């Protein structure tokens, strides 16, 4: 009953039962809960099944889990494992879905990132994502694309877009990618979503929403983050930087989203932009898409503490954050190898040790390069 | 039994003769499925997945587990039969003949009882042998379907199975949805390397480890209407089958991408040597086409031989660059040079004029309306150009005369790659480049003016979203001369055609480019100002025919013409 | 502004079936 | 297949009944790369009626009979298989199905058929719809396995509408693009099916007439496509050349592309150069009266189309100022029944309804979802 | 008359009749009343008009209590839905009408759906009962093809 | 030719003289006559256009009065509604155009719906023979096909 709405009541449960007996008659015997649960979960997608002891650790790990893939944002990886931990430990509202988030802050934060990094954690896969992106939603009459065309109209076989990709992964992560960008009416169509679990599609099947988590990132409300200070006159001169964010984008929430929108959020975090500490540690993240792809050749990229430390140098806007750091090593690292691959500077079956031949060991960087020693 | 041998394919007898190609992986699903059939009531697994994921397969693979006795005992010694509903269907004429067909079928199920049954193509029951008042396959099934007394396994796509057996809830309670997904490129890998035997043996060829790992990988990455398994067994099936027309012999991941090549247009192939050198030398090949504006000439070379040494991220596009700068500076002319150093055609170039996307309602042109609307199912310029050729050259020219709501659908576009259009579909823009060209003191002592300029007009995350953000150059009065060197070769061009020469004098360069420089635009006034005053001057002289073949004519409106 | 499109679905069945007349 | 849905274009190829087919061998080497595929050896050939989609076929049934094929395809009696008259005679359930299950077992006994579908657009719903037991549904299996080899031929229009469309058959074929050929490559098929037409008609054709049949049905018919239009003119002329009798030239190519269309042979049989040389007189013939204005607009035609010409420019510009009536309409319809040989060439948008941007939108068409979509 | 429109005058009545005449053939191993002709049209239509059990009449008089069971307050609501409850029960409804039309507005979370959900699990056990259109997905005109269907012609007519 | 839309003159005609010299011999168990004729026609289509009986002639008198038993006030409305059945009692109205054509408009809640609802229960003793199709479920362009029906092979059009 909780976990199917596709079936009915004798039929869906006799069939938990008939295959849980098949399960065992595989194996040799006992049908118990756990056995029922692990049919249902290997039908239904959704993780009903008993906890081993390799995955209750994992769950209670979450936030390191999440951490090797999103720097910082601590009180957001916190926020999504906790909406994981309470479905998993039989702790959240059937009635409701799994999480209900708004991601906000700056842009190159991590918002649609923690998005797809949850969604590598509970699939393996950043694609099993349902990302909705909300920026083609601006106009108000593409909320169809959400649930379907009614009763005489083209697409109403083809009905819904998010309510299919729901019933077919009931327990998902949907991303809804810059949710401000969409009309009012779109994100009011997903009301009954946040508090119901419902999603009506255009023939009349209503989808479970209940085990998903809905991501709702959005940059409203970051547009005094490329300013120190306000217009106005001011007591301090402290550094009430991301406090002072926290309130600028918990107003502008308020005043773009209805507050029956906001009731049925479960958190809005607002995120930090990303410290200079965290961009440090940004660049081992983003090198690692760089080595990976040269390992790909059988070449090795090796980058010294003095290279990354100076891509953190030319790559840290604290405005944006990690973008700028991603353009950093496309314009410094790639770029430049891109070169020496193709030139035969360096090879396949060469390690690419990256190093600086000019600059102090700790000075800002304007006259600096990198050299691309080939070895092996 | 005869009456299975005539409306229906024994695929246990398949696989005792071998004739079944080898699942190997998909065994969790093959458990999964012995499950069903192993159940009381409504024995009947459906099998829904993707097409190309291997949902015939499976069933192909669990009819290798019967013969070699890797069921369980209450699967062993069945004969699994590939019911085919259109045999059944043939041979009715008559009120009544098809549903005799199926009571004799079902008659030898239940008198053998060793029958595995398989309707592949299940939502094609319903409907089936319906007529003038015929009871149709589906409701003759269905009550042995509801109490085990029937095993049949069923095979559906995920499309198919919501169109036709959802829409019978009767039907759709008969069959348990076993989740045939799509593999991943480790898993299809491993697929290939099985499959390895079949297909070296038909094609004669010999298909290496690392052409099966490419085949998996570059199909996942570049393929974006199939799906994993066949997607990749088609670079492997069309790489030996091309090695087979070219003996008319070792298939290498440089045949494979090579293949891939031919078929999506994406440029993945290992390099030619002098391929490479075209891409060493791409600037000054750009330069051949576009006069000065350096600092993009060399930007945009650095995102094409980026994306070429694999190195760009596979989750972007290939590039992303405003063309910032003054009107006229070659801002679309660099656009249609890109795209004709990667196509050889200006007419690969995907031009979107920006300034006819003026209101905030004509976002649909670039994706498709939404169901319900006009042009739901002719919907999206930009989605079908670019599912239709998914290596493009994609301009948004004019890219500030567009409302700013017509950049939020081109966001995530930028960072991910995707477009899902008014359809659903989502199109690969991973491989496109995006180019959005935008026309848009006192007492002291352009890239920080233009810049500024984009700051407060675009969004702060669409610029955060673009690789390079390049301002151009007003072009000073030397390049325009080197332009009127450039614009009199499509006329000197056609010239030497009839046999004929241009030469014009320093005079005439000059005066060209007086004429054509402006403050307010730039080289546009010259492209003018060439074909006005030296081409119409030559074509009625051509009229005229005071000029011929081993002539030449020297150049100092005002112009002279010898 | 807007138009939608409607669809208008078309009565699409299979052919009869037909009762035979015997002659011996 | 028997010899009752379709005909043997291998059996055909033996007694030298297809016609040569001159060029279109990158397609043909296509066909048999996707024909040699272990499975899913099914070709698509997608062009425009009358590309030369059969002619590919033609001329792979002809590349079997002379061993040209690479011993998968070697003996392959190629049928093709009319799908309309496969269709044609189900009015009761089963007919269509049992005549394609016969078909079917007939190719499953031989092992050597290759089906040509000409019309594959056909397959979607044969028998009643997609999920149904069409003729797309029947094949689906044997043609997933690669045990049934079938060539299609659609369109690009209908390959979309139908075979991309229909889930679970875009895998099953492999679309190979027949483009429409150029001039030059069909003054090369004209030159090749030279001896065909010449035989047939006992009627010499001169390679003066196979440049004008291909230059000139480019130009002048354009809903249809290059192979056959200009086949057609070679074909109708030297049968109206029977009905008048022994050579075709490059007049008797106007004459019967001037049936077609409505412009007169001497607008067909000319010469831009001379074409427009006696431009002015016959721009007098209904603009009597400011004279300067069409000797204006037949100098600036002259020079821009004779002579050189940059291809990314218009004929001509212009803006006609001035008072209303007094001739303004009346040279561009003068001016077009001179442009190719059809007064019916002049489009009037009357821009005066216009005062709105947003009825641009009803102009160039509107963004999908809105009024004046159509 | 009342209760059916699915069927027609002579049968429908004549169906009370035969089925209260058979139910009362079982209950002897004997009298057919009003009361019984309103048990089957209950068992039939699902709509509650037989007569009033004295453990049903005082859960309806006791309704205002048992909805604040799960509804917080709000009494307002909570005797405003028993008093349709109420004149439902009490045979006192227009019969043209329905049962009981009523906007609940207000600010947002404080019981507008849950005592929705509190009503529809008093009259049925289950809150589920609760036919629940929601109305945000509604967002242009062509989306009350959803409530009454498809015009005939179109796709969903069926 | 005037009452008849679906039948053929020749018939539709011998229809109603046949009828009536069989309505007329089972009254003698002998003058079929113009009132005769309208009798059957009034049983057949269901249109009185027989000769008014003295009961009904003065109820068609006392219509406004009859008609303000169930609707209060509204006497402009009563009476308009009043000329136009007594035009077509005394067989006096266009008959190429409706027996009556209204637009009943004004305030919401007066009594525009309760006036047709109270001339069906006039001309028909009940309020359900009112065609009532309430205009508001067709503010799609498309759901006239409800109206007048899908055209053929559409489905629903049969
Ligand atoms: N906190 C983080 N941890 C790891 N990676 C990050 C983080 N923030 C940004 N990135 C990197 O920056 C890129 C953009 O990240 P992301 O899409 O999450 O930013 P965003 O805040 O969603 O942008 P916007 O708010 O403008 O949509 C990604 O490729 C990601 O790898
Ligand atoms: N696990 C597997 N091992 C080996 N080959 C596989 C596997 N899965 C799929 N294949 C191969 O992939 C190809 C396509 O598989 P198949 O036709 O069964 O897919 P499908 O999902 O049933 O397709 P459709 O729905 O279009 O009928 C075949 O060559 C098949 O043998
Ligand atoms: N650097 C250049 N090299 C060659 N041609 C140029 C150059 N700059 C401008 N042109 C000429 O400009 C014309 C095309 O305009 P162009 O594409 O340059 O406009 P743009 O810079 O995109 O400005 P706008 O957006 O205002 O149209 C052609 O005649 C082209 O030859
Ligand atoms: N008056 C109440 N009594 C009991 N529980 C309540 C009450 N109001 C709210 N709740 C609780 O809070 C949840 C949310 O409130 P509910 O959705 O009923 O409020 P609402 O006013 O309908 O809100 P909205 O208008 O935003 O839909 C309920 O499901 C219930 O758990
Ligand atoms: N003039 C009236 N005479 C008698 N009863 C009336 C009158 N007006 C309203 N009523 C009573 O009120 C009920 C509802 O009013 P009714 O629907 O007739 O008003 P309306 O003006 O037609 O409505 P609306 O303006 O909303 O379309 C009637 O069924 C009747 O019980
Ligand atoms: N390459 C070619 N060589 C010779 N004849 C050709 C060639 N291509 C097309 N044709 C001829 O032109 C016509 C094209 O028709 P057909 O071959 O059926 O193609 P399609 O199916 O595209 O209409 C035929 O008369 C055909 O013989
Ligand atoms: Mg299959
Ligand atoms: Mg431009
Ligand atoms: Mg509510
Ligand atoms: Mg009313």
């Amino acid at each position: 009953d909780r976990y199917i709405n596709d079936r009915f009541l004798p039929d869906k449960a006799i069939d938990l039962i008939d295959e849980a007996g098949a399960r065992m008659r595989i194996r040799r015997a006992e049908v118990d809960d756990e056995q029922i649960a692990e049919v249902l979960g290997n039908w239904t997608g959704i993780p009903v099944f008993k906890l081993t002891e390799a995955e209750t650790t994992r769950l209670l790990r979450m936030e390191e889990e999440l951490h090797k893939r999103i720097i910082g944002q601590e009180d957001a990886v916190k926020a999504v494992s906790k909406a994981i931990r309470r479905t998993r430990a039989g702790l959240k509202d059937p009635k409701r879905p799994s999480g209900s988030f708004i991601f906000a802050g700056p842009s190159g934060v991590g918002k649609t990132e923690l998005s797809k990094a949850l969604a590598n954690f509970l699939f393996g896969d950043d694609d099993a994502l349902i990302q909705i992106d909300m920026g083609e939603f601006h106009d108000r009459f593409t909320a169809s694309r959400l649930f379907g065309a009614p009763p005489g109209y083209v697409g109403y076989e083809e009905g819904g877009q998010l309510t299919e990709k729901v019933r077919r992964k009931p327990f998902s992560v949907v991303l809804f990618d810059a949710i401000e960008k969409a009309h009012q009416e779109i994100y009011n169509s997903l009301l009954q979503v946040l508090e119901d679990g419902r999603l009506t599609d255009g023939q009349g099947r209503t989808v479970d929403f209940k085990n998903t988590v809905l991501i709702f990132t959005s940059n409203l409300g970051t547009s005094d983050i490329s300013k120190p200070v306000g217009l106005g006159f001011s007591k301090g001169g402290g550094e009430n930087d991301y406090e002072r964010m926290k309130q600028k984008v918990n107003d502008e929430l308020k005043k773009h989203f209805r507050p029956e929108f906001l009731n049925r959020i479960d958190d809005i975090i607002v995120f930090h932009q990303l410290t200079r500490e965290e961009i440090i540690r940004m660049v081992d993240l983003m090198i690692s898409r760089v080595a990976g792809q040269l390992k790909s050749k059988d070449m090795a990229l090796v980058l010294t503490d003095a290279a990354k430390a100076l891509l953190a140098k030319r790559g840290f806007d604290p405005v944006l954050g990690a973008r700028p750091l991603r353009r950093t090593i496309q314009r410094e690292i790639e770029d430049q190898l891109s070169e020496k691959i193709l030139f035969e500077e360096v090879g396949p079956g060469q390690v690419v040790t990256v190093d600086v031949d000019n600059w102090d060991g700790e000075g800002p960087g304007e006259d600096a390069v990198f050299t691309f020693t080939g070895t092996r | 039994s005869l009456v299975l041998d005539q409306f229906g394919r024994n695929l246990t007898a398949a696989a005792m003769e071998g004739k079944l190609d080898p699942v190997i992986g998909r065994e969790k699903e093959i458990e999964r499925v012995m499950q069903v059939l192993s159940r009381r009531t409504k024995n009947n697994p459906v099998l829904i997945g993707e097409p190309g994921v291997g949902k015939t397969a499976v069933v192909e693979g669990l009819a290798q587990a019967i013969v070699h006795g890797e069921v369980p005992e209450t699967l062993k010694d069945k004969q699994l039969y590939t019911l085919d509903l259109g045999s059944l269907v043939a041979g009715s004429r008559y009120r009544g003949d098809f549903e005799e067909r199926l009571k004799k079928v079902l008659k030898e199920i239940n008198t053998r009882g060793d029958i595995i049954l398989f309707i592949d193509a299940l939502h094609t029951l319903v409907g089936a042998g319906a007529a003038e008042g015929a009871i149709d396959a589906a409701s003759i099934l269905k009550p042995k379907l509801a109490r085990g007394e029937l095993q049949t396994i069923g095979a559906t796509t995920l499309d198919e199975y919501r169109k036709y057996i959802e829409k019978d809830a009767a039907l759709e309670r008969r069959f348990q949805p076993v989740q045939v997904g799509e593999p991943t490129v480790e898993h299809t890998i491993e697929i290939l390397k099985g499959l390895r035997d079949r297909y070296e043996a038909h094609h004669r060829v010999s298909i290496t480890d690392a052409a099966m790992v490419a085949a998996a990988t570059l199909a996942d990455r570049y393929i974006n209407d199939r799906f994993l398994p066949d997607k990749a067994i088609d670079l492997i099936d069309e790489a030996g089958a091309r090695m087979r027309i070219r003996r008319m012999a070792e298939v290498d991941d440089e045949q494979i991408a090579e293949v891939l090549g031919n078929w999506t247009g994406i440029p993945v192939f290992k390099l030619t040597e002098a391929e490479t050198t075209r891409l060493l030398r791409m600037e000054e090949e750009l330069h051949k086409r576009i006069i000065g504006q350096e600092d993009a000439v060399k930007a945009v070379s650095k995102a094409i031989r980026r994306t070429r040494a694999g190195l760009k991220d596979p989750k972007r596009p290939s590039g992303s660059f405003i063309f910032a700068g003054p009107s006229g500076v070659g801002k679309t002319e660099l656009s249609k040079a890109l795209a004709n150093f990667l196509f050889g055609d200006d007419d690969a170039l995907i031009q979107i004029d920006m300034g006819e996307f003026h209101d905030r309602f004509t976002a649909s042109r670039l994706f498709g309306a939404p169901p319900g609307y006009v042009g739901y199912e002719e919907g999206g310029q930009l989605t079908e150009k670019v599912r239709r050729k998914p290596f493009s050259v994609v301009l948004f020219d004019a890219i500030e005369k567009a409302h700013q709501e017509i950049y939020n659908s081109l966001l995530q576009v930028l960072e991910d790659g995707r477009l899902t259009d008014g359809q659903g579909r989502t199109v690969d823009f991973k491989n496109t480049v995006l180019i959005f060209t935008s026309n848009l003191l006192g007492f002291s002592k352009m890239k920080q003016k233009v810049n500024d300029e984009l700051k407060k007009h675009f969004r702060p995350e669409f610029l955060n979203r673009i690789d390079d953000i390049i301002v151009f150059h007003q072009l000073t009065r030397e390049e325009i001369i080197r332009m009127v060197d450039l614009m009199i070769s499509r006329v000197a061009g056609q010239l030497k055609s009839k046999d004929m020469a241009l030469v014009l004098t320093d005079a005439a360069k000059a005066l060209l480019a007086k004429r054509g420089f402006d403050p307010v635009l730039g080289a546009r006034p010259l492209r003018r100002t060439i074909q006005r005053e030296i081409e119409d001057q030559l074509s009625e002289k051509i009229l005229f025919e005071e000029v011929g073949p081993g002539q030449v004519v020297t150049v100092d409106a005002v112009f002279t013409f010898t | 502004m807007k138009v939608l499109i409607l669809a208008c679905l078309v009565a699409l069945a299979l052919a009869r079936e037909l009762e035979e007349l015997n002659v011996p």
